[PDB]
RNA sequence: AUACAGUGAAACUGCGAAUCAGUUAUCGUUUAUUUGAUAGCAUGGUAUAACUGUGGUAAUUCUAGAGCUAAUACAUGCUAAUCUCGACCCUUUGGAAGAGAUGUAUUUAUUAGAGUCUUCGGACUCUUUGAUGAUUCAUAAUAACUUUUCGAAUCGCAUGGCCUUGUGCUGGCGAUGGUUCAUUCAAAUUUCUGCCCUAUCAACUUUCGAUGGUAGGAUAGUGGCCUACCAUGGUUUCAACGGG
């Protein structure tokens, strides 16, 4: 897709020089936010925009790097994801059954499956209660 | 008398001591002095006086000078005090012009509304030259790109008179006729750098047209060649000589700006002047230009080899020579490949031209070219 | 929050605002004239607005034709026109170029006359062109 | 605007009234740097109380580095010289064995240099480099070889720089923080992490190796050549138990 | 009202600017010297 | 001390007026103050305080009237001047005719910001920039917009020098101000855990925002804090939801 929306989508500022010929009408702005990734296919040849992802949009990732495993994927590119820890309780003294719910934005970077594993960092603050991003699956 | 001017202006009985007001209107006299006259002329009527033409004439002036804001604002309150028929459209214009809220869209838009009617030129000018006068740090920069780049919204002979008007206070046609100029004036000669700033400014705003006036263009000539002149008649002391290095400079980048240009449709058959005016600032040091940066001695020359008109001119003075000599320069510096370039340029545009003098110089280009152009270890750019 | 603006077309009037720790920004009302720039080879210029003709959210503001981010405007053209004829020797992108006898040119506000005051285009060439005269044809 | 919560190495007791003297703004952070005020009366004891603390300062008559500074609150706290040209002294202020600022006795040529650890290094304006180091004295114009994490020679007279000293194995270093702190001797390994947890690691007699962040720790030299004379004779502080029996043995 | 000391405070913020300057501008060409030493170096 | 010179009431100006707990990030914000760097007209006008007076009013720290006069209060406003290439000389460590270059604040568009040869000593050319884990980072250039920001109309102590004794030109110590950056001190949010009893509380939130994505507005900013448009979500027997 390009568009789902009445207004335009497009990586601001880095924009092609409209007069000479490229084959490519807008550089496709590469980046990596940190954590020792290497930089994804997707992002080098991919066609999505997404302000919110960290590999073209102007997000930075830093902090608080956890995992979890992916439950619900329902949403517009944010998924929730289940950080399966178990507790510990004084009064019985044994280990219980305990999640918690974490939701994170999704990049369409690699596909979005019910059931993964991901490993999620710190974000400034993309919503109203959404504060992680995906970095990779 | 400052009191006694005070005094005439606060009793507003015109034409009663009407004797000598045209001549204190055409006289000198202090600024403390020139407002509270203002003031007073603008408070009377000048329907009919002494001579009315005259005392709208030099209120023209005075809005032309004006020292750009207070008596702007005055002489427009005068001219407005005139008979202003057909200006009460242009009244904001004029009041918008003469304040300093001039929003330069503004006044060159509620001129547009009070247009086809051509009674806002002389107006439109001395606030052109307002505008202009103004003089140093930033502020004078950013009002000074706004006017000459919004004043291109005028008429094509309406520019041509603004420049005819620059033209007027140093013009000097009747000094420079018979052989040169002869006498001196600083103030006069700050004035020809500002000609020469306001016509590189209207020629980088509009370098197609460039609506070439050919009195302006040989006050320019005239201007350049008291430069030359200052030159030769160095003033040691030199506060004189830095500002005639300052104007000189400008000058011939100036004038190496509208000749190229406009470069087709002007520099009329009269080319012989500006010819010599070349020469007598080559024969100082013809090879005084041996940079890189060489700023518009190169320029015109390499512009007259460009253009196959102006050949004629060139080898009308032996100044081919003079750019093969800079050019073969034994330690000539990075404009050497703008002179093989100029080579290329005058070889098929004077060795395909006319055989009594553009052959000529195309003969003395190739045999500067032959025994000359030995070191060709340029070893840079193989483009 | 605050007030609204919504800034209109014509006659210059900005409230003098300070926020939050010094930073001065400047509430502009009813803009009047506009800074545009020529995309691919960079001139810019004092521009006077006539309208706005799209809005990306809302076409109450394609009603009202109220000033704000992101609204594709059409202009004036003679400016741009008389350096295009002043400098060039020429007098003349295609699409660009026949946007030129309709006195309209097409371009994008990106300052905010709410937070900054300015007045900003970029006159559109290549993909937008393309995009927002399918705008154009989406809206007629 | 008030006090008592105070850092416990400034040798503060609880019955000298309730506050304590908040630190104003000044080069250091608060946590590290003791005031001209707890210099002054209670840890050498020159004056009383902060009136006469008041007095000696606003006699023009204390310099911290170079200059009069006339604040009791004003935090010159690690690495600076304080002199007095009465009492014929320099004390350039370090910490020491148990954590607190140990003063020293400098003579004048060693008391014309301070140095400071970088914090950061950019490019400032119209070109120019730019240099901060631990007490905000943003410098121009470095030699070009420049680290982080790396210590410069402050001629502290004027304020430009005067020797330059890089950092690597083999070189030393002091800490300023941690459990470990006030300790020096680098000869271990280099390790680095990313993240940090990093530290140029730190020599004993008996190969004791303290590893803390790498923001703590700083230059003070190379072998043989501090750029300090050291507190109490080169305070590594082996044992209270190994100091009784060299006690017994000697 | 104008003063002897007023002009010499005129004066002195004169002398203070194009000392700044004459010492700011130099300072630029002693670390250029730096510079080229170690261009000449590597 | 015939401008002023000591103390100096009054007054203006300047400055200052569920606690949640542990807990990370601010490459998401501002950063008053301190501290350190940092910017090539012999000096103009308001519009008034205290005060002098006229009163009212039982009265208030109530006041109106007119006469006054101050600025570091308000509001305008300025001086060529330096760095490159320097052919030639006369030897330079120069002085030179002149070909040249010229701040800052806001906004947008960019762009850059990635194996021989030997005087065995020496050379013979090799690559442009500050980094973090990470950038549209720091920084530099053009174009104009600026309801046009700043680039000192300030003060105390001495007042020394150059000699062409002008009444010149210079010059010290430091008080305030002021552009930007950094520091320091802060705020305001943000990641991870927890506390009162309960299933005679099992369903709770898209009522008139519930939860996302896209734009816009608000924001000091990340951000339903809100607007429209696209989607119909999200929570929960884990003790959620509600109540004590």
């Amino acid at each position: 897709t390009v568009q789902s929306e009445r207004a335009f989508q497009k990586q601001p500022h880095i924009f092609n020089n409209p007069k000479v010929k490229t084959s490519k009408r807008t550089k496709r702005w590469y980046k990596n936010a940190g954590l020792g990734f290497k930089t994804p296919k997707t992002a080098i040849e991919g066609s999505y925009i997404d302000k919110k992802c960290p590999f073209t949009g102007l997000v930075s990732i830093r902090g608080k790097i956890l995992t979890g495993t992916v439950v619900s994927t329902k949403m517009h590119r944010t998924i929730v994801i289940r950080r399966a820890y178990l507790h510990y309780i004084p009064k019985y003294n044994r280990y219980e059954k305990r999640h918690k719910n974490v939701p994170v934005h999704v990049s369409p970077a690699f596909r979005v499956q019910v059931g993964d594993i991901v490993t999620v960092g710190q974000c400034r603050p993309i919503s109203k209660t959404v504060r992680f991003n995906v970095v990779k699956v | 008398t400052y009191p006694i001017l005070i005094r005439n202006q606060a009793l507003k009985v015109m034409l009663s001591i009407p004797q000598v007001a045209e001549n204190h209107f055409v006289d000198i006299a202090p600024f403390v002095y020139n407002d509270f006259k203002t003031y007073k002329d603008e408070e009377d009527m000048e329907n009919e006086r002494v001579i009315t033409g005259s005392w709208t004439e030099v209120d023209r002036n005075v809005f032309l000078k004006t020292l750009s804001k207070f008596k702007n604002i005055k002489n427009v309150y005068s001219a407005t005090e005139l008979h202003d028929h057909l200006m009460v459209l242009l009244g904001s214009r004029n009041t918008d012009v003469q304040k300093l809220a001039l929003d330069a869209l503004l006044a060159y838009k509620n001129p547009t509304l009070n247009k086809y009617r051509d009674n806002l030129k002389n107006l439109l000018d001395d606030t052109l030259f307002k505008d202009e006068i103004t003089t140093f740090l930033t502020e004078n920069g950013s009002q000074s790109i706004k006017a000459e780049d919004e004043k291109v919204v005028m008429p094509y002979v309406l520019r041509i008179f603004f420049g005819r008007a620059q033209v007027p206070p140093t013009s000097g046609q009747k000094r420079s006729r018979k052989i040169a100029v002869i006498s001196v004036l600083p103030n006069f000669k700050k004035p020809y750098i500002n000609d020469f700033l306001s016509l590189a400014s209207e020629r980088l705003d509009y370098n197609y047209f460039f609506g070439n006036s050919h009195q302006i263009n040989s006050s320019k000539a005239t201007l350049k060649t008291i430069r030359r002149m200052t030159g030769f008649v160095n003033i040691v002391n030199s506060t004189l000589s830095v500002l005639r290095t300052n104007f000189p400079l400008h000058t011939n980048s100036v004038l190496q700006p509208l000749i190229y240009s406009i470069a087709m449709a002007y520099y009329v058959l009269d080319t012989e002047s500006t010819e010599e005016v070349h020469l007598r600032k080559m024969a100082s040091n013809l090879r005084q230009q041996g940079l890189k940066c060489l700023s518009s001695v190169f320029e015109f020359v390499g512009n007259t080899f460009d253009w196959s008109t102006s050949m004629e001119d060139i080898y009308a003075v032996v100044v081919k020579p003079r750019i093969s000599h800079f050019s073969d320069e034994n330690l000539q510096q990075p404009s050497s490949l703008l002179r093989l370039f100029l080579y290329w340029a005058h070889n098929p545009s004077l060795y395909q031209f006319l055989y009594y003098d553009e052959f000529a110089t195309a003969t003395a280009l190739m045999d500067t070219i032959s025994n000359q152009h030995v070191k060709e270890a340029v070893i840079g750019p193989i483009i | 929050g605050r007030q609204p603006a919504n800034t209109k077309i014509g006659a210059k009037r900005i409230h003098s605002v300070r926020t939050r720790g010094g930073n001065k920004k400047y509430r502009a009302l009813r803009i009047e004239t506009g800074n545009f720039s020529w995309a691919s080879e960079g001139i810019s210029k004092k521009t006077r607005i006539a309208g706005v003709v799209y809005h990306p959210s809302n076409n109450e503001l394609v009603r009202t034709n109220t000033l704000t981010k992101a609204a594709i405007v059409q202009i004036d053209a003679t400016p741009f026109r008389q350096w295009f004829e002043a400098h060039y020797g020429q007098t003349l992108e295609s699409s660009v170029e026949s946007q030129f006898s309709a006195g309209r040119l097409y371009a994008c506000i990106s300052s905010r006359p709410g937070q900054s005051g300015r007045c900003d285009g970029y006159i559109l060439e290549g993909e937008e062109l393309a995009f927002y005269l399918r705008r154009l044809t989406a809206k007629k | 605007l008030k006090r008592l919560a105070a850092p416990h190495h400034w040798l503060l007791d609880k019955l000298s009234g309730c506050y304590a003297p908040r630190p104003s703004a000044g080069p250091h952070k608060l946590r590290e740097s003791l005031p001209l005020i707890v210099f002054l009366r209670n840890r050498l004891k020159y004056a009383l109380n902060g009136r006469e603390v008041k007095a000696i300062l606003m006699q023009r008559h204390v310099k911290v580095d170079g200059k009069v500074r006339t604040d009791t609150t004003y935090p010159a706290g690690f690495m600076d010289v304080i002199t007095l040209d009465a009492t014929n002294e320099n004390f350039r202020l370090v910490y020491d064995v148990k954590g607190r600022f140990a003063v020293h006795r400098i003579t004048d040529e060693e008391a014309s240099y301070k140095l400071g650890k970088v914090k950061k290094v950019q490019l400032g304006k119209k070109g120019v480099p730019y240099v901060v180091t631990h007490d905000g004295r943003t410098i121009r114009y470095p030699d070009p070889n420049i680290k982080v994490n790396d210590t410069v020679k402050i001629d502290l007279a004027s304020g430009k720089i005067t020797d330059f000293i890089k950092f690597d194995a083999g070189k030393l270093v002091y800490v300023t923080g941690g459990r470990n702190l006030g300790r020096i001797g680098t000869i271990v390994h280099k390790e680095r992490h990313d993240g940090g947890f990093d530290l140029v690691h730190i020599k004993d007699s008996l190969d004791n190796t303290f590893v803390t962040r790498l923001n703590n720790v700083f230059v003070i030299g190379e072998q043989g050549k501090p750029y300090i004379s050291l507190p109490k004779g080169k305070g590594i502080k082996l044992s209270i138990a190994e100091e009784r029996d060299r006690r017994r043995a000697q | 009202l104008v003063t002897p000391q007023r002009l010499q405070r005129k004066r002195h913020q004169r002398a203070l600017k194009v000392r700044n300057a004459q010492a700011q501008r130099e300072a630029a060409a002693e670390y250029a010297q730096l510079l080229a030493k170690r261009l000449s170096e590597r």
